[PDB]
């Protein structure tokens, strides 16, 4: 079996503005096999009501998924995505950068 | 657009001791998902995943459900067969992926038909472009090739890919035209973030575009800095659109020697952008 490590991007749907409702996205891609754990985190805590896209894959057979939830960003709050996969030594946490 | 595609992507994953393999299939027209099936759902059936699909009547959904359940049974059998071909234990989970579908060219004919499989993330077997022959990726897959050659499988796929596959694609393009036939150009802008007193990150953004295909390249003195550019994978907005950015770190005094070039279907002319303080 050829295994592949997930790529991870954490970002918002629309340009973030404090006080305005928005969507927080965690796009994981390029991984194999398909079993994967993905959490969206608010100040280190797992957010509820996180949905995800239907499992699909790319030309090279690697899988991708979008995990997403409503959020309203501000100055106070820190957001992140934590991903676990058999290819990782432990979960990988990527912080939300409002400029990426 | 002049050309369009339809694809079905199925994933079958065994789980020894925990019941039958899980089966998921998703359908896309171009970069737009339009259906799904998940064997682990409460009452598994093919379901719409685009609003324009909701107008298909109940007999459409019943037939698609019948077809995916039939495919699922064959893929569970295949998993068994392949476990044997590779001399593998019954203890481990394995994955069978399939892709099938058709590209419609501007002459209204089949540009390319596909039917191919992967086992544990590696190429296994693929229908060739002539839709009359197979490529096996290894010796084990030659077992499958021999059986499919004897059973006339390629001709069955040829008939589907040149007929119903395209007929369905044409119908979806009509029913979904307001969104499927609309090329949404990227909203673009350049941001600037000092990383020191002497250098800054120039980031070129493309947002809200459809379809996903796009080119985003930073230029300096009219050629591309592909090696000094951080270019992220094109990513979904979650609203049916896509996003991408590319960034370079440059000396403060050379900032205006940099331009970002953006090409996309929905743009009349390619954009050349710059940091506009
Ligand atoms: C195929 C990649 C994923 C596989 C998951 C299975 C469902 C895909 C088919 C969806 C039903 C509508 C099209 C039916 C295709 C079909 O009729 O089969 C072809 C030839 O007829 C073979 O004989
Ligand atoms: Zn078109
Ligand atoms: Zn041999
Ligand atoms: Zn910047
Ligand atoms: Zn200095």
């Amino acid at each position: 079996a050829i295994q592949r490590t997930p790529k991870i991007q954490v970002y918002s749907r629309h340009p973030p503005e404090n006080g305005k409702p928005n969507f927080l996205n965690c796009y994981v891609s390029g991984f194999h096999p398909s079993d994967i754990e993905v959490d969206l985190l608010k100040n280190g805590e797992k957010m509820g009501k996180v949905e995800h896209s239907d499992l699909s894959f790319s030309k090279d057979w690697s899988f991708y998924l979008l995990y997403y939830t409503e959020f309203t960003p501000n100055e106070k709050d820190e957001y992140a995505c934590r991903v676990n996969h058999v290819t990782l030594s432990g979960p990988r946490t990527v912080k939300w950068d409002r400029d990426m | 657009a002049g050309s369009h595609s339809m694809r079905y992507f199925s994933t079958t994953v065994s789980r020894p001791g925990r019941g039958e393999p899980r089966f998921i299939v998703v359908g896309y027209v171009d970069d737009t998902q339009f259906v799904r099936f998940d064997s682990d759902a409460a009452s598994p059936k093919m379901e719409p995943r685009a609003p324009w699909m909701e107008q298909e009547g109940p007999e459409y959904w019943e037939e698609q459900t019948r077809r995916v359940k039939d495919a699922a049974q064959t893929f569970r059998v295949s998993l068994g067969n392949l476990r044997g071909y590779y001399n593998q234990s019954e203890a481990g989970s394995h994955t069978l992926q399939t892709m099938s579908g058709c590209d419609l060219g501007p002459d209204g004919r089949l540009l390319r038909g596909y039917y191919q499989q992967a086992y544990d993330g590696r190429d296994y077997i693929a229908l060739n472009e002539d839709l009359r022959s197979w490529t096996a990726a290894d010796e084990a897959a030659q077992n499958t090739q021999r059986k499919w050659e004897a059973a006339g499988v390629a001709e069955q796929w040829r008939a589907y890919l040149e007929g119903e596959c395209l007929e369905s694609l044409r119908r979806y393009l009509e029913n979904g035209k307001e969104t499927l036939q609309r090329a949404e150009p990227p909203k673009t802008h350049v941001t600037h973030h000092p990383v020191s007193d002497h250098e800054a990150t120039l980031r070129c953004w493309a947002l809200g575009f459809y379809p996903a295909e796009i080119t985003l390249t930073w230029q300096r003195d009219g050629e591309d800095q592909t090696q000094d550019t951080e270019l992220v994978e094109t990513r979904p907005g979650g609203d049916g659109t896509f996003q991408k950015w590319g960034a370079v770190v440059v000396p403060s005094g050379e900032e205006q020697r940099y331009t970002c070039h953006v090409q996309h279907e929905g743009l009349p002319e390619p954009l050349t952008l710059r940091w506009e303080p």
